[PDB]
RNA sequence: AACUGU
RNA sequence: UCUCCAGGCAUACGCGUAUAACAACUCGGAUAACCAUUGUUAGUUAAUCAGAAUAGGCAAUAAUCACACUAUAAAUCACCUAUAACUUCUCUGUUAACCCAACACCGGAAUGCCUAAAGGAAAGAUCCAAAAAGAUAAAAGGAAAAGAA
């Protein structure tokens, strides 16, 4: 079946004219205090989301080269050092991750 | 149609699923931090959570030992739970597991992203919301009705 | 007491570990060759560039 | 005839 | 690294630079990532692999592990006699994920070895509508198992 007769423009402009299929203006944009950027309410913020995934990689990477194979998965707990930063007596025991970069502010 | 169903329907069959779960777990394990799909990230929260009790009920168990060998792939993994994750959670009765919802990927297809880490790791905080504080206008007049009362 | 598995490559994974695994296997079976001729067979029974 | 949601 | 799949490698034929590196992000891939796209530069190495004198004389009896043994469809130049020449290694082929089907077509495509050590990925995201298709399961009964004619 084809259509009996073609469909005007002014038919066609209502129907994608109508407000069911116009684009909905958003209320729930909000500011990041720690980057000064946008997201959402229910959205976590990314230009500090970028800082933590990049240190983490950073971190993983200084991993990687420690354990120096697969299947190297300590059995006991980790902890990552920072320079200017020395290893405590409950620290023993435990895995040692050195980063040359100083204590970062946010990481704690 | 997906009234009382407790169970996402996720990879190419519930065989896949599971080891899709297992895959997960198993990289959660290794890594205490990932970030995957909403949907699939609320699915595996509760199995990453049983675990934790897996590994606090004892090595010796038998039943133990079979799950940890199942779930987790990479064997040199099974001392650590025995011997890191458990012993950190000891204290903890639960929550053992945090999940953040992540801004959506921009890859076209915009999947609802989250990040799913397990609490206490040595990795750096996740940006987590602070609640508002009591010095503002709202909080203070609340607490002057407080003190009144 | 507890039994802990062998850390270890998982055999049916895609990666240069598990085709060890998979590759220890068959050369298992070339030990397990009694006679020399045999041996010889496996060996060679596959032709190569 | 059996067989099975025919 | 993990999960899972199980026709792979050589030659022929055909194709003719689709090969490889770099740089691009417009066009091409029926979307991206990435390139198979665009531009530039590079490439495939052979005395061993492959392709590119004359005149006379004379021939009964297959193979089949060829012996026995039979059979019927009836199944192999040589070597002698003369003549002629008289010290040689160049040329060409060699790449590729490639061909025939208007297409990056669920089609067609010879031989040898071997069957996973080789070769691979069904999941763009979310929802779990109805209806429809495919698959699995059936209380009681058995046309409302593999047995006979
Ligand atoms: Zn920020």
């Amino acid at each position: 079946a084809a259509p009996k007769n073609r469909r005007t423009i002014e038919v066609n402009r209502c129907r994608r004219r109508n407000p069911q299929k116009l684009i909905k203006i958003k209320n729930n944009i909000d500011i990041c205090p720690e980057c000064g950027h946008l997201k959402q309410k229910h959205v976590l913020c990314g230009y500090c989301y970028e800082k933590v995934r990049q240190e983490t990689t950073k971190i993983r990477q200084q991993i990687g080269a420690q354990e120096g194979g697969p299947f190297r998965a300590p059995s006991v707990e980790t902890m990552v050092l920072y320079t200017g930063e020395k290893p405590s007596e409950k620290d023993q025991g435990k895995r040692i991750v050195e980063r040359n970069i100083k204590r970062p502010s946010w990481f704690t | 149609i997906s009234h009382g169903r407790v169970y996402r329907r996720l990879g190419l069959g519930p065989e896949s699923r599971i080891h899709l779960l297992r895959n997960l777990l198993t990289g959660l394990v290794r890594h205490e931090r990932i970030e995957a799909t909403w949907a699939r990230a609320d699915e595996m929260r509760g199995y990453a959570e049983k675990l934790i009790d897996y590994g606090k009920l004892g090595d010796t168990n038998e039943r133990a030992m079979r799950m940890a060998d199942f779930w987790l792939t990479e064997k040199d993994l099974i001392p650590k739970l025995f011997k890191v994750l458990a012993p950190r959670f000891q204290g903890q009765n639960g929550n053992y597991t945090r999940m953040l919802q992540i801004p959506n990927r921009k890859e076209q297809d915009r999947a609802k992203m989250a990040v799913i880490e397990y609490k206490g790791n040595y990795l750096p905080p996740l940006p987590l919301p602070h609640r508002d504080s009591n010095l503002t206008l709202l909080n203070q007049l609340l607490l002057g009705l407080q003190q009144d009362l | 007491v507890a039994r802990y598995p062998p850390i270890v490559a998982s055999m049916t994974a895609d990666s240069k570990a598990a085709r060890q695994r998979r590759v220890q296997r068959w050369q298992a079976t070339v030990h397990a060759a009694p006679s020399v001729d045999e041996k010889i067979r496996i060996l060679t029974k596959m032709q190569f560039k």
